[PDB]
């Protein structure tokens, strides 16, 4: 359900509290739009992780800098 | 007169406390040998009631018997608390007293009183298994001048 | 070693010994507390002559070790093979 | 040479498999290790009755320090620092300045009676046997500080044990 | 300036492997503090597990990360079978040293140590 | 009455015991004290895991020999038949029988241990 | 033949002389795989030739240990088979080839 | 004939120098150093890559027969760019001798566990590890042996203090252990005892 998975993963955001939701978008660039630094990342795919309860290796996360990105992850 | 009273159920306690001293069957190093003779017969600890038992529970003295390590210092902090009341610490040796001969060393505590209340402190490296009795029957004559009912008695 | 003659042969018995004759208790076969006073003897090197230091210098004798291959025919071991052991004719077998 | 400590065949003669089974079920054998201990039991034992009786001991014994004097009451110890030097655990504390006569002697003369060892480097280090390690085995204390002796507590151990010192070094100094 | 390797061939592989240990370290901050009975929060758990790695986050040797590595899995290993005590795990949080004082008036009253 | 008396007077003794041992004596609780005893280190896990039993069979085989000695118990009384041709070979029958078992749970390794 | 070789956990080998004959067989063979002038091979082709030549010439298996020199006869075999799989490491490692590097300077140099 | 003097044994030493250069015409691809001592004990010098083929020709070859790993350790020569030096120590039953395998490794560089070739060797690497911090790769379990749980450092280096930087106490307001940094109440007593002249000339340094 592509529509819903968006809905999970952006309830996921919102609780990061680093992660303002004011200035949060499905486009957002973690680095470049929230501030974020590499081990926040890694809490945020942590949490998604969770969230769904499938594996995503550290070869797939490091690409997922975007919640979109992780949106279209999601699918496949 | 309570004075009277309270005066001789120390006694009793007292008596009975210092004449059934349960040391914990606990030995860190070489003096845990010389322990060892003062149980065996030249000695014979057990012919003044001091009796060692394994269990903490169970223990009323615990014979801090040879140096203390940094690895083992909260392991001897747990079983000394895990003795009821009243409990009694005798430390033997250099090692323990104080660190004795490898007192500058990086993994060594320096003297079991830091890490556990101390009654009775036992010369030596290692103290001869009589020096050893010397100090528990030193331990007992404190015990016998204890004043808890006294003491309780004037509060 | 004050033990009655019955309770001598009770535990001589028991124990299938003679425990009298090696009694573990000692008695007045050890010796006395208060003894003579030596006079102990000397060594090799307390000599008037004939004994400069320099020809009795252990330690000025040991060398650096033998450099044997720097990186800078028959097979040998190092050493024989060891000699096979021989049964005890004490008691070969306890 | 060697010897085999455990290497039998065991006899299977009639005899021998009957006395195995009367061992067996008879415990013979467990008997036997009754009848040591019943042994034990009418022997005397080794117990001593301390404190009234002692362990015996040997004029080396090596036990608690003490400071020694000359005859005539002038202090043995000239503050060399020998002893401060051998001392393997760094127990001896030691200074010294030149006393209001000319004489070369000790100010501090402290040692960690928690630090040492009671290995007697200190007394066969002594060039004037000042420091000696005495017959004293009997000073167990109540608190850790009754163990840092400090040049007062040494000089007061020599002329406490000084009898019996001067005596035990008597017997032991001709194997010195 | 050629060496032998002890993981990582380059700094994207270390990289690859202490984000694989962040994540150990961050799964196991709940069992850590439910096992030894931490009076504590998660959050306290993760935000000095979060310290610890900012602390040498400047090295640019793949092996001298290699070997952060290393020593930060021994470290955990020892958690998680509860080879550490109490005592242990808490040694990361200080609470009895007092607070030394960074500025060069306070460091001046004190003492003399710079 | 004589036997009630009795169980109860013993029982209540040892409650009394228990009781001036638990408020006579001087406390002191803390959490230090009162945690689970395992030689010094904390416990790994909890107490209350499973314990593996590896004598599990013969377990359940004492429930089938106590039952046993249940019928083997009146034999005393069993002997006062006058019918004593009948009694010898049923007594002698149930316990052979017994044996059997033992046997066979001997030799099929029953009454090893397993690892 | 003997009832034990007195080893715990070294049985006893029924066929001692046939197992040797086996065995150095086989190091020399897997020595026909070294170069030519590699040390190793002309060491190990010296020694293996020379045990199996005792072997041949003495049968009785108390006196081939007195020859060997080398333990019980099971303790030769357990040797032989070591030496075997030495050969087949040696191979792949081929230590005959020149020093792989020099030490640093002073390496080596005792005291500093 | 000189009681006080130590004898020379010539044939032992005799024996150790054919055994070494053996030795080293057999690895020549490793062994970098053979020397015999004055009181004949034969040690190989060998390139850190070649543990493994080096202490696997002692163990198996039939000449060798290094079947026990009597020690393993480590020394630290700061002044080396290689700090740190193995040394294997191993017995030979069959020949009744004895041989020492030295190599060198930096804070940084892997050192290839010899668990393979002697099993002995699994406890001496993780003390090596744990007093030294030399890492052992592929060792089957490598923490900590010696040290107290958590314990930063390596003792045993030259540059590591006598006493440490922490110490432990027992705190009430916090009921338990815990860790400071080290105070002394006397401060341990650096000796200076070298005398300034030379004691042994054999072994002096050029200038
Ligand atoms: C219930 C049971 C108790 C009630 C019966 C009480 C029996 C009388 C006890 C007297 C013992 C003291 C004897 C004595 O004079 O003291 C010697 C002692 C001085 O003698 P000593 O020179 O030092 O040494 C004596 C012998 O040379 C060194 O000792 P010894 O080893 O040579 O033995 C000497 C003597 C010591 O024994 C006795 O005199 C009493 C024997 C009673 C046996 C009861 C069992 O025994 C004998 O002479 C041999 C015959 C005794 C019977 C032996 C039977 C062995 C058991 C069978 C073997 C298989 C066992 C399984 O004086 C004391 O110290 C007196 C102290 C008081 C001791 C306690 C006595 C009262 C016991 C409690 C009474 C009831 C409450
Ligand atoms: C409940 C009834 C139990 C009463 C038992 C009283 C113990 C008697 C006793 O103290 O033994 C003599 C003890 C013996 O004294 P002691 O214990 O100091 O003797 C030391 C050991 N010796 C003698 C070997 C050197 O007397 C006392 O210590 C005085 C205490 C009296 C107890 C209080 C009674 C009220
Ligand atoms: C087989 C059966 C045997 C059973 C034997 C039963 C015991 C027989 C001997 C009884 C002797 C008298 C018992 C008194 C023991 C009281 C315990 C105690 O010492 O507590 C001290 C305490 C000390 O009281 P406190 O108020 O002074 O100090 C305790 C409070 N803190 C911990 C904060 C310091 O005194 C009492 O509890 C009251 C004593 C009254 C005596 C009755
Ligand atoms: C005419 C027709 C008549 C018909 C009847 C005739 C039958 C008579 C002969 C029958 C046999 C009599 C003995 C039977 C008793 C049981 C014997 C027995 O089972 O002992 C053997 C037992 C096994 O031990 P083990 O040797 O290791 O194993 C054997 C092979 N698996 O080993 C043990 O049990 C050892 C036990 C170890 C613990 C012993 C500790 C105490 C020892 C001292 C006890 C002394 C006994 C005192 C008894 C007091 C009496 C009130
Ligand atoms: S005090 Fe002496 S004898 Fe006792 S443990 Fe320490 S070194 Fe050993
Ligand atoms: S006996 Fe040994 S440790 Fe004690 S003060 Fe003398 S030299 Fe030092
Ligand atoms: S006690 Fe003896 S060795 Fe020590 S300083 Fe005095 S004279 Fe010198």
């Amino acid at each position: 359900t592509l529509e819903g998975i968006k809905d999970r993963v952006l309830y996921v955001l919102k609780l990061y509290d680093k992660i303002d939701p004011e200035k949060l978008s499905v486009n957002s660039h973690f680095m470049k739009d929230l501030g974020l630094d590499s081990l926040d990342q890694v809490e945020i795919i942590m949490a998604m992780e969770d969230e769904f309860g499938f594996e995503i290796p550290d070869i797939d996360a490091e690409k997922l800098m975007c919640p979109q990105e992780i949106v279209d992850y999601i699918a496949d | 007169r309570g004075e009277y009273v309270v005066a001789k159920l120390d006694d009793l306690i007292n008596w009975a406390r210092r004449s059934s001293l349960w040391p914990m069957t606990f030995g860190l190093a070489c003096c845990a040998v010389e322990m060892m003779h003062m149980a065996a017969p030249r000695y014979d600890m057990d012919r003044f009631g001091v009796v060692f038992r394994a269990s903490p529970r169970q223990s009323d003295v615990m014979i801090v018997a040879g140096t203390l390590t940094n690895k083992m210092a909260p392991a001897l902090r747990k079983v000394y608390d895990q003795m009821p009341e009243p409990r009694y610490v005798v430390s033997m040796g250099s090692c323990a007293n104080g660190g004795g001969y490898y007192h500058y060393s990086y993994s060594v505590v320096r003297g079991c009183d830091r890490i556990v209340p101390v009654d009775i402190y036992v010369p030596g490296c290692p103290p001869t298994a009589e020096a050893l009795l010397y100090g528990i029957l030193q331990l007992q004559k404190k015990i016998k001048r204890e004043k808890r009912l006294r003491i309780w008695y004037r509060r | 070693a004050s033990a009655t003659r019955f309770i001598q042969w009770l535990r001589n018995w028991a124990s299938g010994r003679d425990l009298q004759a090696k009694l573990q208790l000692r008695y007045q076969e050890i010796s006395k507390r208060t003894q003579p006073p030596p006079k102990l003897p000397v060594g090799p090197s307390h000599k008037l002559s004939n004994n400069y230091y320099c020809t009795r210098d252990g330690r000025r004798e040991a060398m650096p070790p033998s450099i044997v291959m720097s990186s800078q025919k028959k097979a040998v071991s190092p050493a024989p093979p060891i000699k096979r052991w021989e049964l005890s004719q004490d008691e070969p077998y306890l | 040479t060697y010897k085999y400590v455990n290497l039998r065949e065991p006899s299977m003669d009639m005899k021998s498999v009957t006395d195995r089974a009367a061992q067996t079920l008879l415990w013979t054998e467990l008997i036997r290790g009754l009848g040591m201990t019943l042994s034990y039991l009418f022997r005397e034992p080794a117990t001593i009755n301390y404190p009234f009786e002692k362990g015996p001991l040997s004029p080396r014994f090596r036990g608690e320090h003490a400071l020694r004097r000359y005859p005539s009451g002038e202090e043995r110890c000239i503050a060399c620092k020998l002893c401060e030097a051998v001392c393997p655990a760094q127990a001896i504390t030691i200074e010294a300045e030149p006393r209001a006569d000319g004489s070369r002697r000790t100010t501090r003369y402290d040692i960690d009676m928690t630090k040492c060892i009671y290995c007697g480097f200190c007394q066969e280090a002594c060039p004037v046997d000042a420091i000696v390690e005495g017959p004293n085995f009997e000073f167990s204390t109540e608190t850790h500080e009754e163990l840092l002796y400090n040049k007062e507590k040494l000089l007061n151990n020599g002329d406490k044990w000084e009898a019996e010192i001067a005596a035990n070094i008597q017997a032991d100094y001709l194997y010195r | 300036t050629s060496v032998k390797p002890i993981f990582s061939r380059d700094m994207n592989e270390a990289k690859r492997r202490v984000r694989e240990l962040y994540r150990a370290w961050y799964r196991e901050v709940p069992n850590t503090v439910h096992l030894f009975q931490l009076d504590i929060s998660v959050k306290q758990g993760r935000d000095k597990v979060r310290e610890m790695f900012k602390k040498n986050a400047h090295i640019t040797d793949p092996r001298v990360v290699d070997l952060l590595v290393i020593k930060g899995k021994m470290e955990l290993e020892e958690t998680i079978k509860v080879w550490k005590q109490r005592t242990h795990v808490m040694r990361f949080f200080h609470e009895t040293e007092a607070p030394r004082p960074k500025d060069f008036l306070s460091k001046f009253y004190v003492g003399h140590d710079p | 009455m004589n036997l009630m008396l009795a169980l109860l007077t013993n029982f209540t003794l040892a409650t009394l015991l228990v009781i001036i041992a638990f408020w006579l004596p001087q406390l002191n609780v803390y959490s230090e004290k009162t945690s689970p005893y395992e030689c010094g280190f904390d416990p790994m896990g909890s107490a209350r895991l499973p314990f593996s039993m590896k004598f599990f069979l013969v377990a359940i085989t004492f429930l089938l020999f106590d039952l046993e000695i249940a019928l083997l118990l009146p034999l005393p009384w069993a002997s006062q038949t006058a019918n004593l041709n009948t009694m010898l070979t049923m007594a002698l029958f149930l316990i052979i029988l017994l044996a059997v078992s033992l046997a066979y749970e001997w030799t099929q390794k029953g009454l090893e241990w397993t690892e | 033949l003997k009832k034990t070789t007195g080893l715990v956990g070294l049985a006893v080998c029924e066929t001692p002389h046939e197992r040797l004959k086996i065995l150095y067989t086989k190091i020399l063979d897997v020595l026909g795989h070294i170069p030519k002038n590699a040390a190793y091979r002309k060491y190990t082709e010296q020694i293996t030739n020379e045990k199996l030549s005792m072997v041949k010439a003495e049968p009785d298996v108390k006196k081939l240990e007195e020859r060997l020199q080398g333990g019980q006869i099971e303790e030769v075999i357990l040797q032989a088979e070591n030496e075997l799989s030495l050969a087949r490491k040696m191979i792949q490692w081929k230590p005959w080839e020149p020093l792989v590097e020099e030490p640093p300077a002073s390496q080596w140099k005792w005291p500093i | 004939t000189r009681p006080t003097v130590r004898p020379r044994n010539d044939v032992a030493h005799k024996q150790l120098s054919a055994f070494g250069e053996y030795v080293a015409e057999i690895l020549p691809k490793y062994v970098q150093q053979v020397q015999v001592s004055c009181f004949n004990e034969l040690e190989i010098c060998i390139h850190p890559d070649g543990v493994i083929p080096v202490l696997t020709f002692l163990r198996d070859h039939s000449n060798a027969q290094f079947k026990s790993l009597a020690d393993l350790t480590a020394v630290d020569i700061p002044t080396r760019q290689n700090r740190f030096e193995i040394v294997y120590n191993l017995l030979s039953l069959r020949f009744n001798s004895r041989i020492r395998v030295k190599t060198y490794t930096d804070e940084l560089t892997p050192i290839e566990s010899s668990v393979p070739v002697y099993k002995a060797a699994n406890w001496y690497e993780r003390e090596i590890w744990d007093m030294f911090g030399v890492f052992f790769a592929n060792h089957p379990d490598l923490r900590r042996i010696l040290t107290d749980y958590g314990f930063e450092g390596h003792p045993f280096r030259k540059d590591f203090p006598l006493s440490g930087y922490v110490e432990l106490r027992y705190d009430d307001e916090v009921k338990r252990v815990v860790a400071e940094p080290v105070e002394l109440a006397q401060e341990f007593r650096k000796f200076d005892l070298n005398s300034p002249w030379e004691a042994f000339p054999a072994y002096r340094q050029p200038p």
